């Protein structure tokens, strides 16, 4: 009675727990009561419940600081029950763990111990180790004397102790600063896959080993250097408690022959005497390159060793094998045959949110000031993965300490808790940061949920809605597709002028539905043609069966016919290696796997009529240039943003600008915008966007798309009917 | 009980003004 | 296994494979079974150590010892029968083979059924749609979605009851059922590993699905059953049975489905070739690939070899202005090659497809070849009646549909323009059903309105070029 299984929570608070309300009314606790949690080995905390619309009724939301003291892990099961009859405490004692104070002096309880205990009316337990951050560290303490017992709420008027060596870390603990799942930010997703795959065969083993069931016995990832493919194998180690080994291609290739396999052999073998165990073999096509692809004895025999390795694990109890590799294609293909590595996680680069997400991780604990936007340094930081964003906060913290810190202290190894306090990180030193930061996977694709809603395009209503159709409806109304017998379409091509909304068509539908949006662009499809590598088109593709549900969106399908000359060209026809595939794989692409293609051009009349027949882009939507209600719709979304005066007449702007696309009617309100800014600085050397800032914007702005253009557009969407 | 209420309240704003 | 063997050092790969031969004898009878042979005794060409190479030639003496090893039988498996060192297919050896290839959408069902014996169904499990949308898949693929499925109910049942224990109550794993939604969960989350491969399979086309040519599908049986139904009367008479028929008109308006539909009545393995794979072949200068294709489709005999897009290569080059050359090229060459070479009993019809007859190398229509070439020409006034009912079949209709009044104002629309009528016409009795929830069946003013948006895709420029050269040909 009254268990609750332990998993991850959003609140990080040192002691809330989080409860879904059917299990508060069974409990016959309410939002703000304190209640006992019991874990392991005799072992207790106390804590306050809230709640919210995320946990699960069968589930306890708690965090690291507390699953630390209960001695549990992810997965486990507690018992939870109330105690009313807390009271405020008289005297506590509490030093810190020697394990973090290293590098510090000062008086550390004016530091951190008082700013967290003071008005924060935190409930505590004798024995109790809880994480202090800030001044750049984080600082765990151990609470080791009370006078109430064995629990007590320390109110701002209480009497702190805090005298005394640092105490050694116990060995029935483990360090609250060591990886765990809190510190991954992005590609959350791909981590729950994981836990899914993982968490079950080692913290239930009885479950497998009593249910006719196979565990995964390897698991590849694969996505750019810097992501967290090494940082999630041994946070879900560290989370489990299985032993984790380290293997790495380069140290393994690089000795001879009988040398190179003993020590891979052995690292298995070391596995199962230490089982549960889970073996991170990284850069694994540098240890297992294709054979087809060497000439040399040793790197021939040790992928077969590491074949039979693999295939082992079925006597190897309780053993999971998770490698790291750049590219799915890169290793030999035996290794992802049924059994060995049949599993693969696609980790990729993080999205805008999961940015965000590892910048905040990584400055849990530097002292921000008011002026610092991390999401704007997020939305700004295209390319970056969590290897680049952490050296962002860093680099932006070593800013701080040249400024002020380096004219404090000496050349040494200890640093008083005081000045590290004092020390503040300003957007200054982030801005300096970023600029000096280069990102090391620019160049790949990155795939993620858009952030564009239906309310950022102007006009098109009835295109918005027929994607709404195209892309819902047979997945969210199926017996209906069922019954009528109806043929979903694979995808949608759009044409017409350019910068009229076709890319946020693409994007706000696939926003809606909450699916993933794969962005292509001409200079890949370019690369590939000149390249003679239209093999990566599968790749492409096959990303997008990985990231399903999501929209597959190539832009610029006439980039292919200008690398071959695009208005003349050769005396050959619109076939080419590049569309082939790109056709081949949208014939095996099935509507079961819920990946929707869209395509785009802004030179329909070059573009290989086989991509138009049934089965591929057989639908077109033309985009004209929007008119009248339109353009006006189009400059009032655009100042959603920020306050228009009253003086500002819309509809005479979009009267004017007859021939002007979306895409230059957001920068006449940009620019609009930009000299009301202007005004406002100057004059504190104003808050709203006058008549004269639109009718000066008029000034600059000129349409994308000449007469000409228009008049080609409407001809051709005349001819198709 | 009334301090464990307070000691809600105080958890809440921390956690509300960081997350806000 | 190939890893075993070849993870060996020099000395140690050569006496373990031979004391596994050794065991063999020694428990006579006895199976040796060797996976991934293609490790072992790979094609010569592609090894040239020394060790690699003695090794196939350890294996090569293993075998032919087995004249002494009495009642020992050696089975292997391999990805393709031809990667492996050609002196394996010597009389004995390895000179049987067996193609096992992937199951098809019965087998799939088969299989499914298999690895859920001991598992607890919910009343909505439905096997048979599992295995009709599981394409691609093959038994391993299959077996890991049911394990995913079970997993999926496991976690929802046996973690909230909190069962943690050393052994399970039988009675929770009794009341523990997966459902439809944990099979469809495991097929999202699972990715099939023979996606790609070539399929060949018995098709599900009937007659029934082709509107109109009644004479082409008579011919079709004349061509493909008359010469093995009545061999006794072919010989009599002195017939010379035809190897394949183009088929030529303008494009669709049944061509594949004419293939397919012969292949399903006959029973025989259907293998479909697509413009984009034969341009594939030809700009990658691989066209020693249509060997394989044709290979397989004598292994899979009685089959129908389909060539669809014969022209894709033609048009590629330029088709109507190009170079200065010929319409041969490396793949129609190859293709050509084999279809030569190819023995009349084999129970091998090979049928093509073009849009564009007149940049087809004309080679390919001497007798022996493709000599037969049927017309097929748009659907006339029953034909677009029968095609629209066709395509409305699996729906329910209203009673106010006129499809004799739709054909009638469709007189230049092929059964591909059609069947959009069609679906435009389900499409917003899709919309309308789905709106009235927040109807029953396709009303009259579903086509009326689709009539409008639908047109004709082979204008009459087209047909006049496909009317004058089937009039050439008589
Ligand atoms: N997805 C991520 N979320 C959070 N931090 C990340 C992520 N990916 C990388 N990092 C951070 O960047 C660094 C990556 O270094 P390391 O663990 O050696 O990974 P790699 O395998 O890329 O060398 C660490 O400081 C880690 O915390
Ligand atoms: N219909 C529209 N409504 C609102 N904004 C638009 C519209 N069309 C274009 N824009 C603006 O123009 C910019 C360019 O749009 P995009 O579709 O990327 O043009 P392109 O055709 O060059 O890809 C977008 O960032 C968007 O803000
Ligand atoms: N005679 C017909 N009867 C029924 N449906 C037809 C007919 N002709 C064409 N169709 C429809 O047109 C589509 C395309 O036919 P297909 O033969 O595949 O074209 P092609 O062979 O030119 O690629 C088919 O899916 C079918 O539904």
């Amino acid at each position: 009675p009254n268990r609750l299984i332990v998993d991850e929570a959003i609140n990080e608070d040192n002691s809330v727990v989080s409860l879904s309300q059917p299990k508060m009314d069974e409990l016959q606790l309410f939002r703000g009561d304190t209640v006992l949690l019991k874990g392991k080995k005799r072992r207790e905390a106390v804590c306050i419940v809230l709640s919210d619309d995320t946990c699960s009724d069968e589930k306890i939301r708690m965090n690291r600081v507390v699953r630390n003291n209960l001695r549990v892990r992810l997965g486990d099961v507690i018992s939870i029950q109330p105690c009313p009859d807390v009271k405020y405490g008289k005297r506590i004692h509490v030093l810190p763990i020697d394990d973090t104070v290293e590098g510090i002096t000062g008086n550390l309880f004016e530091v951190y111990l008082k700013p967290y205990f003071l008005e924060a009316y935190r409930p505590i337990r004798k024995g109790d180790i809880f994480l202090v951050r800030g001044g750049m560290r984080a600082v765990e303490f151990k609470v080791v004397e009370t006078d109430p017992s064995p629990y007590c709420i320390v109110a701002p008027d209480t009497v702190i102790h805090c005298e005394g060596e640092p105490i050694k870390r116990e060995d029935e603990e483990e360090s609250l600063n060591e990886v765990g799942y809190d510190d991954i930010g992005g590609c959350r997703k791909q981590l729950a896959q994981i836990k899914e795959m993982v968490e079950l065969p080692l913290r239930h083993p009885a479950l497998f080993k009593a249910i006719g069931v196979k565990p995964p016995r390897g698991i590849l990832l694969y996505g750019p250097p810097g992501t967290g493919k090494t940082l999630i194998a041994r946070a879900v180690a560290n989370e489990t408690g299985a032993f984790f080994f380290l293997i790495n291609g380069p140290e393994i290739m690089s000795k001879l022959a009988g040398e190179s396999e003993s020590n891979l052999r052995k690292a298995f073998e070391e596995a199962e005497k230490n089982a549960p165990a889970i073996i991170f073999i990284d850069e694994l096509d540098a240890i297992a390159p294709k054979r087809e692809k060497t000439h040399g004895e040793v790197e021939r025999r040790i992928v077969s060793q590491l074949l039979t390795l693999m295939d082992g694990l079925k006597q190897r109890a309780h053993v999971i094998v998770m490698a790291a590799t750049n590219r799915p294609n890169s290793i030999d293909p035996a290794l992802r045959r049924f059994g060995r590595f049949d599993r693969e996680v696609d980790i990729g680069i993080p999205d805008a949110t999961g940015r965000l997400e590892i910048l905040q991780i990584h400055t849990k604990n530097m002292k921000l000031a008011d002026d610092v936007d991390l999401e704007q340094v997020a939305n700004e930081t295209h390319g970056h993965v969590g290897a680049d964003l952490a050296a962002l906060c860093s680099e932006a913290a070593l800013q701080a300490i040249r400024k002020k810190m380096d004219l404090i202290d000496l050349e040494d190894e200890t640093i008083d808790a005081e000045v590290m306090n004092s020390l503040a990180v300003t957007m200054d030193d982030f801005r300096w940061a970023l600029s000096q930061s280069n990102p090391s996977a620019l160049r790949e694709t990155v795939v993620e949920v858009p952030q564009v809603t239906w309310e950022d395009i102007g006009g098109l209503e009835d295109v918005k809605r027929e994607l709404q159709e195209l892309v819902q409806y047979p997945v969210e109304h199926p017996d209906k597709f069922l019954k009528f017998g109806m043929t979903p379409s694979k995808g949608v091509l759009f044409y017409g002028p350019p910068g009229c909304g076709k890319t946020l068509l693409a994007k706000a539908i696939a926003n809606e539905c909450q699916a993933n949006f794969i962005s292509i662009k001409g200079p890949e499809l370019l690369t590939m043609w000149f390249g003679e590598s239209e093999a990566n088109v599968r790749e492409i593709f096959d990303k997008a069966r990985q990231a399903a549900p999501c929209v597959l969106f190539f832009d610029e399908l006439d980039s292919i016919a200008k690398a071959r000359g695009g208005n003349i060209g050769d005396g050959g026809g619109a076939a080419d290696r590049v569309i082939n595939q790109i056709l081949t794989e949208m014939d095996g692409m099935s509507t079961k796997k819920n990946v929707f293609i869209i395509g785009a051009t802004n030179r329909p009349d070059i573009i290989d009529p086989a991509i138009l027949r049934p089965g591929r882009l057989d639908q077109l939507i033309y985009i004209p240039l929007p008119d009248e209600k339109s353009r006006v719709a189009i400059l009032k979304a655009n100042l959603r943003k920020s306050p228009v005066a009253k003086d500002v007449d819309l509809e005479f702007l979009a009267k004017m600008t007859n021939g002007f696309s979306g895409a230059d009617l957001t920068e006449i309100c940009q620019r609009a915008c930009k000299l009301a800014i202007r005004e406002s600085i100057e004059s504190e050397i104003v808050p709203e966007i006058r008549r004269d800032h639109f009718e000066e914007a008029m000034r600059f702005a000129r349409r994308s798309v000449s007469d000409n253009d228009i008049r080609k557009y409407e001809m051709f969407a005349q001819t198709l009917q | 009980t009334n301090e464990a209420q307070m000691a809600a309240a105080a958890a809440l704003a921390r956690l509300e003004q960081k997350q806000s």
